């Protein structure tokens, strides 16, 4: 992975040694080049994973997440450079440095072979993320959002640290390849119940599981755009990726320990989907949409079937691009009217025709129109949960109806109807904004032509 | 630019608006807007077909063609 | 079979061409509706050939 | 394609077919109450006849203010963006 | 246009629309009459419907009571 | 906010429109329109206003019982089939300020005249504000009514968004 | 219950401005100043060539040389065979049905 | 917006009620907060539970599509009462009568369909007869197990 | 036959008996309502018509509404017999309900599979 | 209809059950009852690819008609004679089913009659 770690590190001297007026041009260009080289991780085999060294390996799960991570960095620089224009040069470079350091931690997190190494990098991503929200967030409540984000994570991740160290004492290793062969079944006992909870709760809080999700709508409403993009696109998936790995060593206890969390997710997705119908803040609505989509991923991971694991992987990639798009679309309205209230600016299709097309395409992927990878992932999960229990189709089906209602409600309210009379500063869409939208949707829709590369190891 | 037809020509006499005026006079009333409706009962609008007349549009020539067609068919078969 | 299958697919591909031309390649916006209407009428002709083969 | 004179002709055409108005003492400035001696029930019927004539509704709050043919012509020209 | 609107009067009509409309109305009635002439069974009945009460006990294999 | 007279005249117009919806045929509607007008005429000169209010209340109950469940609506009236149909084509005039110079170059005459209107609006605004100040009582306006211009060369206060509103058929 | 004299004056003044604004929406003669049966068959001839002949060439080439070179990609229902038919592949003759009872 | 212009806790004294009414641009005689339970409405006004569709469509609203005026207090459930969503307009037929007639119609039909299944219509014919042991082989029958014969006779 | 109002069908204004019995005290209140509306209308129109303005006319009523519908709830929340019973009834209850629905369904299915009475003849995708 | 009124309002015991009939042996009252002949063989119907519900005792007429249709293309007004022969055969088939119903009905009425005779001693 050094071929990706080192050029990612080199982005920092590049940004600090650039001409004052070329920091965005240089950092954007070269992080796109890094993104290009990340397609070499597609050398995946039918049986064995791509095992680079003692520290890092890649397989069909981490590879799509790695490519999404490295693609998002140039998109985040594009999205941020406008609202940061007044910021002084040194603080602009510090912002870019936090984004670069976040990518470095993420690519190491997704390829770490040893689980304790994964833990440290999994935890390291908090620091830059918290700095981005609290330092460059706009409103007073970013400080509270920083605290809720920090302490929800640590409340769960500290027990995970104890469990992981305990496993290494008992098994002798935390290398994931070793655990694949030395895994022993988890017997029933109260000690093992709490070992299971310690191994899972940290990832649940990040997903987030319904009931532990209240930190996420806060974080989004306060974060700058780049913070929201990385939060929705990648940082939520640290939980899913972690769960997909650690469930290896929790069998067969997961058979019954998953029940409370399947109930929370199955009922949670309908609650959060219903909540979206009444949200008044556009960022908050998109945030609640994420909780509903990720509730599907939790269920898929917990029932552990080949179809559910393939659907979970596709959903994680598909949601990453869609939710990042939706935040970017909402932000482009914010940069004009400086309010997140959904009902403030209406009938924008009359004033911004092409931006309304991006709004339509994003909404259609959010409601999972076939054959988008959003639908492929959701469908594979629905198929597998039907076998788990036929009654789940009723809950899955109801959520599909509610998802369409709130996705189109968001499109109708902001883009259709009559424009607001007094809002007279809706200037035409910039080339930057249009390019940013298309750099989300185009790879998303292109993936429909070759979905296998985002279906994960079980493919 | 547009020539409105002379307003004086619009009279209710001979139309079913005249029947209504007679009915109203039996009660001591009068309809003052009758001439504003008169155009609907005059000119090219005076005679509309009945429902059976509407369904039979084209029946005469359809029957004429049909009769000629079967007579020809009787001839060809006869030979 | 070669004519039947080839012509049945050409009907569907014919209908997608006016959509592909929205990429401003060789477009004549003056009368896009006529262009779309002409594609439908030509697709109807091509679809009658395999339809005729099925009836036979 | 309505014109100001076209609107005026049709407004006066309708009023000349109303039995309660003498067609010779009617001008574009005749006041329905102070000149032609009509009452408010009569005025409501006139507005309804204009609505039928031009095929659109005049709300009660605006309708009650139109008290001469010219005001009706002005009201209709405004709603229909007629400037010639 | 070649058709100018009229006020409170029957509209102007072209010969094409009147002749074409009558031809297709006449075509409808010829077709019905022509089809009814040759295919009246499609409307009235193809085959006779028998009366089951007129079938003898012999042909239905009904033995006499004392059998 | 409605007087007794306004309430009666609104019911008369409303009752006739529902009557017309029931009758359909013009000769039939004319007949019953005169019968209904007679009913309003018998109580035209009622003086005891308590009785007049009771007559109005009973008439409204009668209207509610006998209203058409699907009355005729003019196409562009609220609830009509063409209501708000052309709102998607109405674009505010401030959008022309964001046109690219090459777009403006296609209509040199329109945009020269547009600048004259913007100049007129700019030079009129201060006087419009002042007129409203000096004509408004201390505690602010008590009604939504606005006044005309008083001097020559003045424009009626707050005229721009009325004069420059989108056309009813803007495309 | 008509306009007050002040209402009448305001409406008249706005009406003068509105009509002037609407007149100013008319395009001048030069606007928009823009920057720099034989035919019928040919129109339909070029369309048939580019939208039927070229696509069918591509589809036939694709079906013949890529799709039908793989198993079970195009599967036909086997032709119906009736009593009295002759087979082209073998020359086999299918025997007729029995003699029908009179009816 | 200062904090004195933002929603506050439920008002207790009459002076708080007057202050809250003014902040919300209401007459103190009209202002009425939601009942003080644990719900969390604070001092936000309770306004009539009416759809925006019921508002006068001919008045010159600052927001014609919503039928709202700038500065007027918004109903707590305004987003549920937009014209695209819940309507509370008067109906020509009483609500309770409509529910009676609709349910009565559906219940009657379901009963008759059940009746019609118990007493089906059919023609006076015997079963359709098929050759070759009721097409035993054609219907996928096992060709190694001889079927129990099905014989049909002339009539 | 009197009009019966419902939550989703309001009483028509013309059938409202309070609509006609209008006192001088009720006309005074209607005048004060129109004064507040007119005062706000003027404040809005002075900004709406200002030729030099470009942006959004911030509406405190809209800000108060979005603030009330979120940040203002918990400060004015009191744990009591109502919110606790509604909190329990619609917070824990559905999870327990669905747990038993799915748990019962899965126990029945697993018992049939082990006994070999569930038809899984062609079931090889899961 | 008529038979339905008798069964549902009248005495259901003397009316056939369309879902159970026949309830008497085929040869009961029918000395030397012949078998139904079948002209088309199983292989012929299989090769002609008739719908299973069409593989009845009239299949030979349907096969003859189907061959004519293919041979007379593009003249879709031909094969009227062959179509009528198949339609007519199906009519005779339907009449035989009417005879089975009527036979069953009269046997039930005889069964009841004998039971009145038996228990009236
Ligand atoms: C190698 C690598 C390849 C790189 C990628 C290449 C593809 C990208 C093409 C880039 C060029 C795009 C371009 O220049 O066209 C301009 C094109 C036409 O010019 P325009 O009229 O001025 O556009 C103005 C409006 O935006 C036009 O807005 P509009 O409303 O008129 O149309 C926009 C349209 C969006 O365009 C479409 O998606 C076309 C319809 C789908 C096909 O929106 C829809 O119609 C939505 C319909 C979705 C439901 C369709 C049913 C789903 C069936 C799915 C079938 C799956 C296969 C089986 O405009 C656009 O469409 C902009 C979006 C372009 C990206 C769309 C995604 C394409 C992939
Ligand atoms: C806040 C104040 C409260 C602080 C936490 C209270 C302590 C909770 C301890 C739970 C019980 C874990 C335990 O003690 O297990 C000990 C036992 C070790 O015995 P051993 O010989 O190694 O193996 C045979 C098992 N008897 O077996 C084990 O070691 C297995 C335990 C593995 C490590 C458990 C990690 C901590 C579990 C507690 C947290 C789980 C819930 C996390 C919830 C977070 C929500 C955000
Ligand atoms: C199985 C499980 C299914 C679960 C269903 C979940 C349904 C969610 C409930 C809807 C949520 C509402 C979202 C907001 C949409 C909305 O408010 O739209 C209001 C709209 C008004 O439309 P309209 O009356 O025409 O007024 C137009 C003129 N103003 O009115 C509407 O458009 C909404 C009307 C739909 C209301 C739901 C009706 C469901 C009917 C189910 C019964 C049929 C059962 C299956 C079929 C019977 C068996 C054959
Ligand atoms: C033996 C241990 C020590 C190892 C040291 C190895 C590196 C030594 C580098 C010495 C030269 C550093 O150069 C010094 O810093 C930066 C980058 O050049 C320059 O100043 C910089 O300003 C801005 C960025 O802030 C940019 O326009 C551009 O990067 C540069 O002009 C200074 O004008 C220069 O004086
Ligand atoms: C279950 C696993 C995760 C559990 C995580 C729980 C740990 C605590 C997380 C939040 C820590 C924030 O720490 C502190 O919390 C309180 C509210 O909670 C915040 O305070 C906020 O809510 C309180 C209570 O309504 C208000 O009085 C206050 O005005 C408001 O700012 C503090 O400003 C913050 O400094
Ligand atoms: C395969 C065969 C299919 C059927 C083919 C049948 C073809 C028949 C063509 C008939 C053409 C008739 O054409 C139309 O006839 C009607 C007869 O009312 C004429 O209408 C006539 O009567 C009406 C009033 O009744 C008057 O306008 C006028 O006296 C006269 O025009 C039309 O002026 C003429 O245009
Ligand atoms: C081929 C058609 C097949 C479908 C036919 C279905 C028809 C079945 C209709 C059943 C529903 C009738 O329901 C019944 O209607 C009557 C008449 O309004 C109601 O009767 C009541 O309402 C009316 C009107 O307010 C009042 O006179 C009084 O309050 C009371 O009589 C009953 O309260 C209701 O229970
Ligand atoms: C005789 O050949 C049958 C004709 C069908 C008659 C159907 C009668 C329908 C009457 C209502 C059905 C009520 C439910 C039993």
């Amino acid at each position: 992975m050094l071929k990706y770690i080192i050029p990612t590190i080199m982005l920092m001297p590049l940004t600090w040694l650039s001409k004052n007026n070329m920091i965005w041009v240089n950092s954007t260009a070269h992080s796109l080049l890094i993104s290009f080289t990340s397609l070499l991780l597609m050398n995946q085999f039918g049986d064995n994973s791509l095992n680079f060294s003692l520290l890092f390996f890649s397989d069909s799960l981490s590879t799509p997440l790695l490519i999404l991570t490295m693609w998002l960095l140039p998109l985040m620089l594009m999205a941020s450079q406008h609202h940061l224009s007044k910021e002084n040069l040194t603080r602009k470079k510090l912002f870019i440095t936090m984004l670069i350091s976040l990518q470095l931690f993420l690519i190491m997190t997704f390829t770490a072979m040893e689980l304790i190494l994964f833990y440290i990098l999994f935890e390291a991503t908090l620091v830059p993320t918290l700095i981005i929200i609290t330092r460059w967030g706009n409103q007073t409540e970013r400080l509270n959002a920083g605290l809720y984000f920090l302490f929800y994570t640590l409340a769960g991740s500290l027990p995970l640290l104890v469990a992981l160290i305990y496993i290494q004492n008992t098994v002798g290793s935390l290398n994931f390849l070793m655990l694949q062969y030395w895994v022993q079944p988890v017997h029933n006992s109260w000690s093992n119940v709490f070992m299971w909870l310690a191994c899972m709760m940290a990832f649940m809080v990040k997903m987030p599981l319904y009931g532990l999700h209240l930190w996420l709508p806060k974080a989004h409403v306060e974060a700058p755009i780049a913070g929201s993009m990385v939060l929705a696109a990648v940082l939520l998936k640290l939980g899913g990726y972690g769960m997909l790995r650690i469930t290896l060593i929790l069998n067969p206890m997961t058979d019954f320990m998953a029940y409370p969390f399947i109930m929370l997710s199955l009922w949670g997705m309908i609650m959060t989907s219903s909540i979206c119908l009444r949200q008044t803040d556009l960022k908050s609505l998109i945030a609640y949409s994420s909780v509903s989509h990720m509730a599907l991923v939790i269920v898929a991971i917990l029932i552990q079937t080949p179809w559910s694991y393939m659907g979970a992987t596709a959903l994680m990639i598909a949601h990453g691009l869609t939710s990042s798009m939706l935040f970017c679309l909402a932000n482009s309205n914010y940069e004009r009217i400086h309010s997140r209230t959904m009902i403030l600016a209406r009938g924008l299709q009359t004033l911004l025709p092409l931006m309304a097309t991006w709004w339509l395409l994003a909404s259609l992927t959010n409601l999972a129109l076939p054959p988008t990878i959003n639908l492929i992932g959701e469908l594979f999960v629905v198929m597998s949960t039907f076998s788990w229990s036929n009654i789940t189709i009723i809950l899955m089906g109801v959520n599909m109806v509610i998802t369409a209602l709130y996705s189109l409600y968001m499109l109708i309210m902001t883009q259709r109807g009559k424009y607001t009379y007094h809002i007279n500063n809706i200037s035409p869409s910039f080339t930057r904004e249009n390019a940013l939208m298309s750099l989300h949707i185009l790879p998303l829709l292109l993936l429909t032509l070759n979905p296998k590369i985002i279906l994960g190891p079980l493919y | 630019k547009m020539e409105l037809p002379d307003y004086k020509q619009w009279k209710i006499e001979g139309t079913p608006l005249e029947t209504v005026q007679e009915k109203l006079a039996a009660r001591g009333l009068r309809d003052p807007w009758g001439r504003n409706e008169a155009w609907r009962y005059m000119g090219g609008f005076a005679n509309n077909v009945s429902f059976v007349g509407a369904l039979l549009k084209g029946f005469k020539w359809g029957f004429a063609a049909f009769v000629v067609a079967i007579g020809a068919e009787y001839y060809l078969e006869s030979q | 079979m070669n004519m039947f299958s080839s012509l049945s697919l050409v009907t569907l591909l014919l209908l997608t061409m006016p959509i592909m031309m929205m990429s401003f390649n060789t477009y004549k916006p003056s009368n896009y509706p006529l262009y779309v209407k002409t594609a439908i009428s030509y697709a109807f002709i091509t679809s009658m050939i395999p339809t005729m083969m099925f009836i036979h | 394609p309505l014109t100001l004179e076209g609107i005026k002709d049709r407004v006066l055409y309708v009023l000349k077919l109303y039995d309660k108005i003498d067609p010779e003492k009617l001008s574009v400035n005749s006041h329905f109450m102070k000149d032609l001696g009509l009452d408010s029930l009569d005025q409501v019927e006139i507005i309804m006849a204009m609505e039928d004539e031009f095929g659109f509704e005049i709300p009660d709050i605006d309708a009650e203010k139109l008290m001469c043919p010219q005001e009706i012509v002005d009201y209709i020209a405004d709603k229909k963006d007629v400037y010639e | 246009a070649h058709i100018e609107p009229r006020y409170r009067q029957f509209p102007q009509l072209t010969r094409s629309q009147v002749i074409q409309a009558e031809f297709f109305s006449a075509t409808m009635w010829f077709w019905i009459l022509w089809r009814f002439w040759h295919d009246s069974d499609a409307v009235l009945g193809h085959f006779p419907y028998p009366d089951p009460s007129q079938w003898t006990d012999e042909e239905l294999g009904i033995p006499p009571d004392d059998e | 906010y409605l007087t007794h007279q306004q309430k009666v005249l609104r019911l008369y117009k409303r009752a006739l429109r529902h009557l017309e919806s029931w009758c359909i045929h013009r000769d039939k509607y004319r007949y019953f329109a005169c019968l209904l007008r007679a009913r309003f005429d018998e109580h035209k000169n009622e003086k005891d206003m308590v009785k007049a209010t009771q007559l109005l209340r009973e008439a409204e109950e009668e209207f509610w019982h006998g209203q058409h469940p699907q009355p005729y609506i003019f196409p562009e009236s609220p609830g009509g089939t063409s209501y708000e149909r052309y709102e998607c084509y109405k674009v505010p005039e401030w959008c022309l300020d964001d046109w690219h110079p090459s777009e403006k170059a296609m209509y040199p005459d329109y945009f020269a005249k547009r600048e004259q209107w913007k100049k007129l609006r700019r030079e009129s605004w201060e006087r419009e504000v002042k007129q409203l100040q000096e004509e408004t009582p201390v505690g602010g306006p008590r009604t939504e009514a606005l006044p005309p211009a008083r001097k020559q060369g003045d424009l009626p206060p707050l005229w721009w968004h009325i004069v420059t509103r989108p056309r009813e058929r803007p495309m | 219950s008509g306009y007050t004299p002040e209402e009448k004056l305001r409406l008249q003044q706005l009406r003068e401005l509105r009509r002037r604004w609407l007149k100013d929406q008319e395009l001048s003669p030069r606007e928009p100043v823009l920057p720099p049966v034989i035919y019928k068959t040919y129109r339909h001839s070029i369309f048939a060539f580019t939208h039927v002949l070229i696509p069918v060439w591509i589809i036939h080439y694709y079906l013949k040389y890529h799709v039908t070179t793989k198993p079970y990609t195009i599967v036909e229902k086997k032709p119906r065979i009736f009593p009295g038919d002759t087979i082209l592949e073998t020359g086999e003759v299918i025997p007729p049905m029995k003699e029908f009872p009179d009816q | 917006i200062t904090k004195d212009m933002l929603p506050g806790p439920y008002p207790k004294t009459p002076e708080e009620r007057a202050a809250a009414a003014k902040k919300y641009n209401m007459r103190v005689e009209d202002y009425e907060p939601y009942p003080d339970d644990g719900t969390g409405y604070g001092d936000y006004p309770k306004l009539p539970d009416r759809s925006q569709q019921e508002r006068d469509p001919w008045y010159d609203w600052d927001h014609p599509d919503l039928r709202l005026n700038w500065g007027e207090p918004m109903h707590w459930d305004l987003d549920m009462y937009i014209r695209n969503r819940v309507d509370t307009s008067p109906t020509p037929v009483n609500w309770n009568l409509m529910c009676k007639h609709l349910f009565g119609f559906v219940a009657f039909m379901l009963f008759m369909f059940w009746v019609g299944e118990t007493y089906p219509a059919y023609q006076p014919v015997g079963p359709k007869q098929y050759p070759y042991n009721n097409l035993y082989l054609e219907r996928g029958g096992d060709p190694n197990k001889e079927p129990e014969p099905v014989v049909h006779y002339e009539i | 036959p009197k009009y019966e109002a419902s939550r989703l069908s309001s009483l028509p204004t013309t059938l409202d008996p309070a609509e006609y019995d209008i006192s001088s005290e009720t006309r005074k209140a209607q005048a004060e309502r129109l004064a507040i509306r007119s005062r706000l209308k003027r404040e809005y129109q002075l900004q709406y018509y200002d030729p030099s303005r470009r942006g959004v006319i911030e509406d405190p009523a809209l800000v108060r509404w979005t603030y009330a519908r979120s940040a203002n709830i918990y400060p004015n929340f009191r744990p009591n017999t109502k919110t606790s019973l509604l909190g329990a009834l619609f917070g824990i209850g559905p999870l327990v309900f669905w747990y038993y629905v799915f748990k019962t369904d899965r126990d029945r299915k697993e018992k049939l599979i082990q006994e070999g009475k569930l038809d899984r003849t062609f079931n090889i995708s899961y | 209809g008529a038979h339905l009124a008798r069964r549902y309002l009248g005495d259901a015991s003397v009316e056939p059950d369309p879902l159970r009939m026949p309830t008497f042996p085929p040869d009961y009252g029918f000395p030397e009852r012949k078998e139904r002949e079948m002209v088309a063989t199983q292989q012929e119907m299989n090769d002609a690819q008739l719908v299973l519900q069409q593989r009845d005792y009239c299949a030979h007429y349907l096969i003859r008609f189907l061959k004519c249709k293919r041979d007379s293309f593009p003249n879709f007004l031909a094969c009227k004679h062959e179509r009528h022969d198949w339609d007519y055969c199906e009519h005779l088939d339907y009449v035989k089913r009417m005879k089975e119903f009527e036979r069953e009905r009269r046997l039930l009425q005889r069964k009841k009659r004998r039971e009145q005779r038996e228990a009236d001693m």
